[PDB]
């Protein structure tokens, strides 16, 4: 839809006041581009907290998955957006969501050494023994990266 | 010197003949072009990395070349674009006056410092170093009407049979093929490759082995066995020449004995090097040649020579092939030349008529008709000596000088005719006396006008080079006008004019001329009475002058700024911008709709539409397109409704309806390099390795703040592209090493299949052409296709790409910008209505100083050299006024009297500003140069009134008022004759609505309006100035 | 090296000559392609 595409640009750009008007006019929150990214996906990636909260209040799918199976929590966790990770998990985001590679939000958080996010995901019941297509855990990633702090947290 | 040539009329004629021959010779040999070189010298470094993303290009090519651009002289700034079309373009802009050849060779030489550090694929494609130019002589289109040839087929034919002959044609500088010659396209099938346990690596290895030139040697080569009879070259393997041969390339022999050929795992055809760009002309497939004019060549000779060559090629064309000229400037340049020659010839005819109306003898009308052409011809000889060309600027420079040239002619002859009529002296002694009165002033005038015009040539940058074209043209014409006025015209006067009896003013004649003389002698008495009454009450006129000076200053600020007026050149453009990530097919849909509109709704105006998919102002992504609309002849489009401005507005409003695509039409600028007046070019710079993401956030922060000042800033936008979704694939190094799969085989298989790989060259009908291996379209479209590509392990097992890879969606730049070697983002914008560019720039600097740490800025292009030229103006205005004052001070032998002449300036300027404001025109270059010629001629009128008045006071001991009244009485006729002749002369330019009328209007309007007020006010105000000044300093 | 006059002309001589356009004061251009592999392209310019 016309407004659905306008909401995608607004959510990405972090234009809080435009998103406010679009939610009032009823811009489709399940609007998706060619790669299957919702306004929530974009907000989570670019790290726009207020818009993440406003979209979830306006009945956005917290477990919306792109054409490669990635959710907003995947993007939030990977790019170190602690507050968005918390807000998503509180609104019922699948903490053990596997993409098409078998990669979880814990894997992505571990790979970028986001200690706070890892502990938040573990608190909300992230499967620490969860393996990707290469049979790798978040621990295997921490050892390979040489992250001694993270290696300790996952033990 | 006048006295010398009055006694020596033959010598005077010899000087005139030599000037005529030099001028006549100059006119025939002088090069012709629409505009001269204006932009400062620029060198571009262009490299292709097939299948490369923006960051790959930037980090392996752009950064390496930028770091090695050291020790090069007169470099102003360096900019670069690395984009996901697999392209880098580094533009190095040099100081005005830099030798472009020395600039190019220094860049080129330093590029070899970097060539061995670039990727093999980039070294293979080659890195082009070229002198930058954004002005084509014409665009020759080549189309197929019977639908038997694709754009790839047409492009190959043009490359093979046309381009070289056109490149060889006289006056042709550069030729750009719109497309490429054929490339041997190997379209690989992954299913067939996996079926035979083969990869793209095996295809490339086989092509390199079985398509190659191998050096053998000689039979009986030196040193020989003595007694050898035979010395012959050994020819071994030579390159393949056909698709048939490439299909027969052996890939492997199976165990059973059967043979896997290249045609068994790939489709093989002659195709294009690049498929990103699709060119159409009225919907039909098209290629073309972009032809640029060579240095100092004749545009009209070259265009005629190009059409002569294409005519010779006509017979050998395949059936359906047809030449079209969607863009050609030479028809416009013909009209520009012709209209200026018509103006100059009509100007001479008008002087003749005005000369006869007042003087009423054919002998008198004959002298300006001789003197003016001699000066014009001479001007061309001086232009040639300066290395100038016959162009729009130099030609309109002469039209703007007409008023000054005809005045020199009228003033000399009229003053002789008056002296004879008033004193009854014979022509010779009358001319001697007459020149005695004006020869001192004419020399003073030459110096004063030089002081006005010469400083205009010392402005820097692009606008500086434009003003320099008018300056040297007008100064040269004016300089020769005074030389002819001191040499030829006196000689002509003394030998050709027939005597007049003392007190004979033609009042005793009968018919129209007897009436006119009685009317004008009566009108002269009414005039001197009026000045008599004005000089009794000078107080109220000083007040009326201050009102004029205030009204002038008010209209100056109210008049918006520009450079050159927009012209109907029978062409305009339509941008087709779809959402980011939109495919080629979707951009074609919109282009087909844009083409369909122009050939139906503008059927009576539009000749053709050149729809270029995957192109804007440069090769752009699949979501971008452009349509070059070529209109019919100006004669077939009568009225304001059928002009570019009207068609543009209609199309833009019509295409507003188009959904999920921004489409809008716009006219071409006169010169593209200038841009828009009140428009700025800003560079946001990453000064502390912040990275792309942080610089974007800083850009968004600056753009947000600029939007909160609509009062000052308008349309402040990025010039670049936004981040788009990109497919990140991670090769698992451990899984690859565990399965015995090499990373080189993985990366080549991916790169060759999805991106394409330039393998080697082959020879197609005697021309060396490229061999490209790539996946057939249907196996490199979607992420699921990745898993269909198999790589052979060391143990011989075929491993799918899915086994050792993982993918995810991320965002990244499809075009990364750099400025002076640092990450940058170009921001365009303009000063709001009623605000100056300098004010808009000041705010942008203020907003930029409140951005995050490590984010710097700089001004480039028009903004860079606008700040340069802006710092010069005050100094050049100052020198001009100081030298003018000093020249007048020397002429009159007085520090005070100069002021009486210098006070005339506003009298012409007010009229120009009124006419421009009324017509809805702008403060453009033509208007500004027009002011100086109007100011120049009003100053000339004032100089002679003051000289006559002062001389009467000095020599005949007359009073201030007595001398002033006798002065303005004598100067009335010659002032009215010049004004009448010149106002009528520029009237055709004012009302013109044809081709090049935009410039004609800008020249005529300001001059006509200016001349009317300059004439009417000066004859009443100049006598006030002299009296008020003399009184104040007595 | 090892190329006949024809191969040399197609892959070198013509490739260079095609790019030898838009040069100031070029009076004439003469070249020869040899079975030794040698190319010589002489550009003679206007007097002065
Ligand atoms: C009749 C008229 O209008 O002027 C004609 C007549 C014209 C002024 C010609 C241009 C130019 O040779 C002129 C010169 C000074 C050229 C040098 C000599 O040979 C002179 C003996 C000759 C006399 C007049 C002439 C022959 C005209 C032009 C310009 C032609 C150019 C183009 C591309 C349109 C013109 O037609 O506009
Ligand atoms: C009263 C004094 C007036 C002074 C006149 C000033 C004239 C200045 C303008 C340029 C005049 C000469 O300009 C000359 O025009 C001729 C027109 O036949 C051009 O001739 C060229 O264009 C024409 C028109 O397409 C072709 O047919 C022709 O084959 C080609 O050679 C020359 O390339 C140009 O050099
Ligand atoms: C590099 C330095 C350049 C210097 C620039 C100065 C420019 C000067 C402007 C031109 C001035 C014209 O120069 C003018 O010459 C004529 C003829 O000789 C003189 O003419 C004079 O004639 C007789 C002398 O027999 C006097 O009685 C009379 O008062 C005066 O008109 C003027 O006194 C002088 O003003
Ligand atoms: C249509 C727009 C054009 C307007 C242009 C404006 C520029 C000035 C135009 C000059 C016309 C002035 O015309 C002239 O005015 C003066 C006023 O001082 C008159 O002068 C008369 O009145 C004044 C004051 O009342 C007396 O001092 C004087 O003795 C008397 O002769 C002249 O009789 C008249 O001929
Ligand atoms: C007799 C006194 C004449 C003085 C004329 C001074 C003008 C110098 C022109 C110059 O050097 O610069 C070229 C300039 C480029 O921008 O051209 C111009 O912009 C036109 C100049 C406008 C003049 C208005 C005068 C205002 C009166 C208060
Ligand atoms: C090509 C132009 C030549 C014009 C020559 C003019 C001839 C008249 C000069 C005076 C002749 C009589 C001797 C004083
Ligand atoms: C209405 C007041 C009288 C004004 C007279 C002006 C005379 C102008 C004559 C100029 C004609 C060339
Ligand atoms: C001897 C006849 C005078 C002619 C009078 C002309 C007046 C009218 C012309 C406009
Ligand atoms: C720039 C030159 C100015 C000269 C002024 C002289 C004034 C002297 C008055 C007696
Ligand atoms: C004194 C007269 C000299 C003439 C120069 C051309
Ligand atoms: C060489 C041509 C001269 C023409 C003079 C009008
Ligand atoms: C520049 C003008 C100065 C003259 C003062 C009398």
């Amino acid at each position: 839809s016309d407004l659905g595409k306008k909401l995608l640009e607004a959510a990405r750009a972090g234009r809080d006041d435009e998103v406010r008007i679009l939610m009032a006019n009823g811009a489709d929150v399940n609007a998706a581009d060619v790669v299957g990214w919702t306004p929530l996906h974009l907000a989570a990636y670019w790290g726009h907290l207020e818009i993440v909260e406003v979209l979830l209040k306006n009945g956005a799918d917290v477990n919306a998955y792109d054409t490669l199976g990635s959710t907003p929590l995947h993007l939030a966790a990977h790019f170190g957006h602690l507050e968005i990770v918390e807000v998503l998990l509180k609104n019922g985001a699948d903490v053990n969501a596997k993409d098409d590679n078998g990669i979880t939000p814990l894997h992505l958080a571990a790979n970028r050494g986001h200690l706070e996010i890892v502990e938040v995901l573990l608190k909300y019941g992230a499967d620490v023994n969860a393996q990707d297509k290469f049979g790798k855990t978040a621990f295997d990633i921490s050892i390979n990266n040489g992250n001694e702090d993270l290696a300790e947290i996952l033990q | 010197m006048p006295n010398f040539f009055i006694d020596r009329p033959i010598f005077a004629w010899v000087i005139a003949i030599i000037i005529m021959l030099a001028g006549g010779l100059a006119i025939l040999k002088l090069p012709v072009a629409q505009y001269p070189t204006i932009a400062p010298p620029a060198v571009t470094i262009s490299a292709s990395y097939p299948g490369a993303d923006a960051k790959t290009v930037q980090d392996t090519v752009t950064q390496v070349i930028e770091q090695n651009m050291n020790g090069i002289d007169n470099l102003m700034y360096m900019s670069s674009n690395s984009d996901s079309t697999g392209t880098v373009q580094i533009t190095l802009t040099f100081e005005s006056g830099t030798d472009a050849d020395i600039a190019q060779v220094q860049v080129q030489n330093k590029l070899q410092l970097a060539m061995p550090l670039l990727p093999q694929e980039v070294q293979q494609q080659g890195v082009s170093v070229e002198k930058s130019s954004s002005s084509f002589l014409m665009v020759v289109g080549v189309i197929n009407t019977d639908g038997t040839m694709t754009q790839e087929d047409i492009s190959d034919y043009v490359a093979a049979n046309m381009k070289d002959a056109i490149s060889r044609t006289s006056g042709v500088g550069d030729v750009q093929l719109f497309g490429s010659q054929y490339a041997m396209r190997i379209w690989m099938n992954p299913n067939e490759l996996n079926k035979f346990q083969l990869t793209p690596v095996d295809v490339i290895t086989a092509i390199k082995a079985q398509n190659a030139q191998v050096a053998a040697g000689q039979l009986g080569g030196t040193p020989p066995v003595k007694g050898q009879q035979l010395n012959a070259s050994i020819i071994a393997q030579t390159r393949l020449t056909s698709t048939e041969e490439f299909g027969k390339i052996l890939l492997k022999v199976n165990q059973d004995g059967s043979r896997v050929l290249l045609r068994d795992v790939a489709k093989i055809e002659l195709g294009g090097e690049n498929y990103d760009i699709i060119a159409e002309f009225n919907g039909q497939p098209a290629s073309g040649l972009g032809i640029k004019l060579a240095t100092g060549a004749n545009a009209l000779d070259t265009a005629a020579a190009i059409r002569a060559e294409l005519a010779k090629m006509e017979p050998f064309f395949p059936s359906g092939l047809k030449i079209v000229y969607p863009y050609d400037t030479t028809p416009f340049v013909k009209i520009s030349i012709h209209e200026v020659v018509k103006t100059l010839v009509e100007a001479i005819i008008l002087v003749f008529l005005v000369m006869y109306l007042f003087l009423q003898n054919f002998r008198a009308t004959l002298i300006p008709t001789i003197a003016v052409p001699v000066v014009l011809l001479g001007t061309f000889a001086v232009l040639a000596a300066f290395g100038f060309s016959i162009n729009t600027l130099t030609m309109f420079g002469m039209v703007l000088a007409i008023g000054l040239l005809v005045d020199d002619a009228i003033v000399v002859v009229e003053n002789v005719e008056r002296v004879m009529a008033e004193e009854g002296l014979p022509p010779k002694e009358a001319t001697r006396k007459s020149m005695g009165q004006i020869q001192g002033a004419l020399v003073g005038i030459a110096m004063v006008l030089s002081a006005v015009f010469v400083p205009m040539a010392f402005f820097g940058g692009s606008t500086g080079a434009i003003y320099r074209q008018f300056s040297i043209t007008i100064v040269s014409a004016m300089a020769l006008s005074v030389l002819v006025a001191l040499i030829l015209t006196p000689a002509l006067c003394a030998t050709m004019l027939k005597p007049i009896a003392k007190g004979d003013h033609g009042e005793g004649k009968k018919g129209f001329f007897g009436w006119f003389n009685r009317m004008f002698e009566k009108s002269t008495h009414h005039y001197t009475d009026s000045v008599g009454g004005i000089l009794r009450s000078t107080g109220r006129y000083l007040v009326l002058y201050l009102i004029i000076v205030v009204g002038m200053a008010y209209l100056f600020v109210r008049l918006p700024s520009s450079f050159l007026p927009d012209e109907d050149q029978g062409v305009f453009m339509t941008m087709v911008q779809l959402p980011a990530g939109a495919t080629q097919e979707r951009t074609q849909k919109v282009l087909n709709e844009v083409t369909h509109y122009y050939l139906t709704k503008e059927k009576n105006n539009v000749e053709s539409v050149f729809a270029v998919n995957g192109f804007g102002f440069a090769p752009r992504p699949q979501n971008t397109g452009i349509a070059f609309v070529s209109l019919k002849d100006w004669a077939d489009r009568p009225g304001e409704e059928n002009k570019v401005e009207a068609i543009t507005m209609r199309a833009t409003r019509a295409f507003s309806q188009i959904k999920d695509a921004m489409v809008f039409a716009f006219n071409l600028p006169a010169i593209v390099e200038l841009g828009t007046a009140t428009g700025f070019d800003f560079e946001l710079i990453d000064q502390a390795g912040l990275g792309h993401e942080k610089l974007t956030q800083a850009r968004n922060q600056l753009l947000a703040e600029a939007a909160k000042h609509p009062d000052m800033l308008t349309s402040v936008r990025p010039n670049g592209l936004e981040d788009t979704p990109q497919f990140k694939i991670d090769i698992d190094q451990e899984k690859a090493q565990a399965l015995g799969v090499s990373i080189n085989d993985i990366n080549t298989t991916l790169g060759a299949a999805w991106g394409g790989s330039y393998v080697n060259d082959f020879i197609d009908r005697g021309r060396v052409k490229k061999v490209y291996v790539m996946s057939e379209a249907k196996y490199r479209m979607l992420p699921d296709d990745i898993g269909d590509w198999y790589v052979r392990a060391a143990d011989g097992q075929m491993v799918p790409f899915s086994a050792f890879s993982s993918s995810r969606w991320e965002y990244g730049s499809p075009r990364l910008e750099r400025y002076n070697g640092l990450p940058s983002m170009e921001i365009l914008g303009q000063a709001a209505p009623g605000k100056s560019t300098g004010e808009a720039m000041e705010l942008m600097e203020q907003l930029a100083s409140k951005l995050p740490t490590g984010v710097g800025y700089d001004w480039t292009g028009m903004s860079y050299q606008e700040r340069l030229s802006g710092n010069q103006a005050p100094s050049l205005y100052a020198i001009s006024l100081i030298v003018v004052f000093l020249c007048l001070a020397a002429l009159y032998e007085s520090w005070s009297i100069p002021f009486s002449v210098m006070l005339v300036v506003p009298l012409g300027v007010i009229g120009a500003l009124l006419a421009a404001t009324f017509r809805g025109l702008t403060n453009d270059v033509y208007f500004q140069v027009g002011l100086l010629t109007t100011i120049g001629l009003s100053a000339k009128n004032a100089i002679l009134i003051v000289e006559f008045a002062k001389d009467l006071m000095d020599k005949e001991g007359k009073g201030l008022i007595e001398a002033t009244l006798d002065a303005v009485r004598m100067r009335l006729r010659p002032i009215l004759m010049t004004s009448l002749a010149f106002i009528l002369g520029v009237m055709p330019l004012v009302i013109s609505t044809g081709a090049g009328s935009g410039a004609q209007n800008a020249v005529g309007t300001g001059v006509m309006g200016g001349m009317v007020t300059a004439t009417v006010l000066a004859i009443f105000f100049v006598p006030v100035f002299f009296v008020v000044v003399r009184r104040r300093f007595s």
